[PDB]
DNA sequence: AAAA
DNA sequence: AAAAA
DNA sequence: AAAA
DNA sequence: AAAAA
DNA sequence: AAAA
DNA sequence: AAAAA
């Protein structure tokens, strides 16, 4: 009888609750919401973050980060998505990915794993794109797992391991750093105009080692700019940063009179400005919890080197600003550090005059309840930069909620051109 | 100690009706 | 007076029927009396026939892998007795295998347990903390009670054994709450 | 037992919902005026399935009204709605240093405006306590369906507003949900673009102290809508006072034409 | 020093008179020494004659159905002894029937109990948590102490047994309150 | 109860950049 | 912490007398 | 031009 | 946006 | 005159 | 003077 | 006329 | 009248 061809703008409420938990230094999705082209989106999240109960009182605060991204479906499917919308009703169904059989094999995607073992691929593919563009180190290779079932238990359960806060050892110079550059002069002659050309080519190589390892960085150096559709990267909408604090509880019985237990409870807000959605896609929110990288057995570089030369100590501007980067070992910074090839990296020529490390007294070593890196970070450069959550197990009491937990309410309001429920159920 | 994220499961309803069960239900 | 609402080894609400079987103690192939089942179990025996040999026998449960936590508490309560003296002692056992086992692996870990032993009757209500994460990926951890003797005496035994894994807690009626 | 708060599964379309309607056209001909009459009769049937299942609803659609004596229904005087909160208590001994226990204590008021009683009768007051229906193993419909077509994802207004209601299974919304006839019901054509469910992380599953529906609501449609109180036993400590208790004072004042006690006991 | 105002198995304030009777242990028809009564009970025996057989005997109470609560605590204290060794062991028992029983049903649940047993003397002051809701509607749950042996020795026994159900609590004088 | 010596590991950065890893890293 | 519903068992008396026991009784 |  | 507000 |  | 102050 |  | 006051 009466065929409907259009719809008014209606206020849709997409508010819901979230019960979240995770580990230290792993990225995990906490909320998502699919969107349609032409929508007007707004988000506001309010909740409280908690840590597991501590073995002692409060010593060090933790840092919490919240992120929101928008990913069009065209970035995930490509040409398949283009033909999908042009065909219309008789379009081919989109491809899928395979998941595991347990209930928690997709917890990093913020959803319960369906019993069928099959789910759409836009959440898994959007997670990889975010990680490879914003969170991993620029010099390490991309993650290219095809299906969620290809991950190990740790990655699927809690998320991918992220990088420590920047320090001398956790933010070294990239591995493709050269300390020498050779030329092909003659046996008894040299071209000096050719020498000038050699320095010019070395300057462009050093630019791409320190600043420009991505395509959008190269364009930015010329003074241009690239849209997020040019390099197929997710669009960041909002970032929030805050510190979590709490209070202490005193024991009052015979045995525990004089000891204390700390609990962390912090309220937060994450507000995203109004956004106009240009195409069909998804909007995802993620969280990250980290501690400042304090190590017990770390000392000053001048203390660790022992025998000091004029270059080390004088701080002469002519020598500091004209020498190639120096290669140092982990032994020079940590007790029992290594000397082999895997314990070697390169730093600035006089970096020790621009920072001072933190000191932990030997009375605090091997003491439960203090969030510390006991000893030194182990492994090669890749394992040294990435955070390992199992090293923080000595700070918390064992519980089923991991190392941190939160409860938040996401206030989502969208203006959508969709027919009402009454229109959908009445034939005439 | 916690109002917004402990009271209710969603946001305020300002829009079209969503549920039709045949009459009033409480 | 007040009630003690605090105890070790909260027991399962249902018990298996009494059975009778014959076993032979072994050092490297210690037999298992029943098919292991998830978390708690309690069983009783009318006549357990033990032949003259050296080694041990065990009653085993399968550790629940959910609620990821390496350190957990396991409890035991057993009143084994008989007509003669069989010259045995008991302790907790931990081992793991890739399939459902009918015996105990040659390599295992023992945990001391303090009970009572007058002549041939053993009674205990102890508990201990044991790691639950497997050492080799793809295996399942097994925990139980093992009775060991350097030289068993031929005879028959009867009693009841109960094992529990503390993954959750049980609530009870407190009239003053 | 009463009904859950309205959700996609706890407030489905009524079981007498049709997805097809047949006509009796000719072998090689059709009457098109008869076709117009068929749509008119279908519209009145859909009105009585979605809106008017009681007599007073049918009269209200015409623009009239019925008194409570017409259909012999009770008269509502007042309704009150509030949320209950509390605080936490901290343990301070060796074992419980670091754990907490919550207690709920909320004061309330229920005031009824002055009422003129027209006939002999009774006035009753009742109470109801409910939790928001959050289930641990519940996921998005698009996640549960897996293979997505143009109708599911595009959100095209022409298709959304002109298609019959879709029938879905419990499997598409809950882990280990069913597929048989008793696990099937009907929803709107694009209901998943008008709401978003709540997410419970797997670390919270099978954890005592959180009021949740562990897994999924079981049973047929009748058992799915009605609340079952035995599923909340894992949230409370065992006590003789059930799951909730209250202590209230009812201030009742009435103007009555009754003789005094002195009049009733004195003969003269 | 201070008083311990906390104990297991608060005892009834009145006890039944000492009696003497003869019973025969049974596996499927275990006899009951006395007529079950509501909640707590305590009884003593001057001479309990046991014939040579296999099975058990039990002292049973009837669970109070009021104060609806599935999980409740039951306690026991008994000092049974004799002149010879009868080679027995003990545990808690749970069963239900539609009428007042004189014996124990063939199907029952056992709960481990930890006591002391030197030669033929048994002493225990333990307690446990047992479900109280009946499995089949219209029945009454029964809980008690059962003495079991795979081969009893003919003889006579004497002692005292007390059972309690924790549905309420008892107050006592605390001079510092 | 303790702000300055519990929040952060150093002071505020008012000076030249110190770390260069090849791009943005979060 | 709780005044109205813990103090007294009824409301204020503004009306005719209800009880007659033969005299004053306290 | 750099604190890119 | 790690570095008291 | 009562709500004595 | 039992009936929130 | 519907957000009945 | 489930959706901070």
């Amino acid at each position: 009888s009466n065929v409907q061809t259009s719809a008014q703008r209606d206020r849709i409420d997409l508010s819901h609750l979230g019960f979240l938990s995770g580990q230290i230094g792993r990225l995990k999705t906490v909320s998502f919401s699919p969107v349609i082209a032409g929508d007007s989106f707004e988000l506001d999240a309010v909740g409280a973050l908690r840590l597991s109960p501590l073995r002692r009182g409060l010593a060090i605060d933790s840092n919490v980060d919240y992120f929101t991204f928008y990913i069009p479906y065209r970035h995930v499917y490509g040409q398949t998505w283009i033909d999908f919308m042009k065909d219309g009703v008789n379009a081919t169904p989109l491809p899928t990915v395979t998941t595991g059989i347990d209930m928690d094999q997709t917890a990093y995607l913020g959803t319960v794993n369906p019993t069928s073992g099959i789910m759409p691929k836009f959440l898994h593919q959007s997670y990889l794109n975010i990680y490879n563009n914003y969170f991993k180190a620029p010099w390490m290779p991309d993650r290219t797992e095809a299906n969620p079932s290809n991950l190990n238990d740790a990655d699927s359960r809690y998320g991918f391991r992220c990088c420590h806060l920047k320090t001398i050892w956790s933010a070294p110079l990239p591995p493709q750093t050269e300390i020498a550059r050779e030329m092909t002069t003659g046996s008894t002659t040299i071209d000096i105009m050719g020498l000038q050309s050699a320095y010019a080519k070395l300057h462009t190589d050093q630019e791409r080692d320190y600043f420009m390892q991505r395509y959008r960085d190269v364009i930015s150096s010329f003074g241009g700019k690239t849209s997020y559709d040019a390099d197929n990267r997710p669009l960041l909408l909002m970032r929030s940063n805050f510190w979590a604090s709490g209070y202490d509880v005193d024991g009052t019985d015979q045995t525990s009179l004089g000891q204390f237990s700390g609990r962390v409870q912090q309220t937060f807000k994450h507000a995203v400005p109004r956004f106009f959605v240009p195409e069909h896609g998804v909007i995802m929110t993620l969280a990250l919890v980290r501690f400042p990288p304090t190590c017990t057995e770390e000392h000053h570089y001048l203390i660790g080197k022992g025998s000091l030369t004029y270059t080390d100590l004088a701080g002469d501007p002519t020598l500091v600003g004209n020498l190639p980067p120096r290669e140092i070992a982990m032994e020079n910074l940590f007790r029992s550090g290594g000397t082999g090839t895997d314990q070697k990296f390169k730093v600035a020529e006089s970096i020790w005059y621009r920072y001072h490390p933190s000191y932990v007294d030997s009375a605090y070593h091997l003491l439960e309840g203090f969030p510390f890196l006991q000893g030194r970070p182990a492994g090669n450069m890749t394992e040294r930069v990435l955070i390992d959550h199992t090293k923080y197990d000595s700070c918390f009491q064992s519980t089923q909620l991991g190392q941190w937990n939160a409860q938040a309410k996401f206030n989502v309001s969208v203006y959508r051109s969709i027919p009402t429920v009454r229109d959908s159920i009445m034939t005439s | 100690m916690a109002k917004s994220y402990r009271r209710g499961s969603s946001g305020k309803k300002k829009g079209s009706r969503l549920w039709y069960v045949g009459g009033s239900q409480f | 007076m007040f009630q003690e609402f605090v105890s070790k080894h909260n027991s399962p609400f249902t018990s298996l029927p009494m059975v009778s079987k014959s076993v032979t103690p072994s050092v490297t192939a210690a037999p298992i009396l029943s098919t292991p089942r998830n978390q708690q179990v309690t069983e009783s025996f009318l006549d357990l026939t033990i032949a003259t040999a050296a080694g041990g026998i065990a009653s085993i449960i399968s550790v629940d892998p959910s609620a990821k936590a390496d350190n957990q508490v396991f409890s035991v309560c057993a009143h084994l007795t008989g007509a003669a003296d069989l010259k045995y002692w008991a302790a907790l056992v931990r081992f793991e295998s890739a399939t459902v086992p009918t015996t105990v692996t040659p390599t295992f870990d023992l945990f001391p347990i303090a009970g009572t032993y007058s002549n041939g009757t053993y009674i205990v209500k102890d508990c201990a903390t044991i790691k639950t994460f497997p050492n080799v990926a793809g295996n399942t951890v097994y925990v139980g009670l093992m009775l060991f003797s350097n030289s068993w005496v031929a005879g028959k035994l009867t009693g009841i054994i109960s094992i529990n894994q503390v993954r959750t807690e049980i609530t009870t009626l407190q009239p003053l709450k």
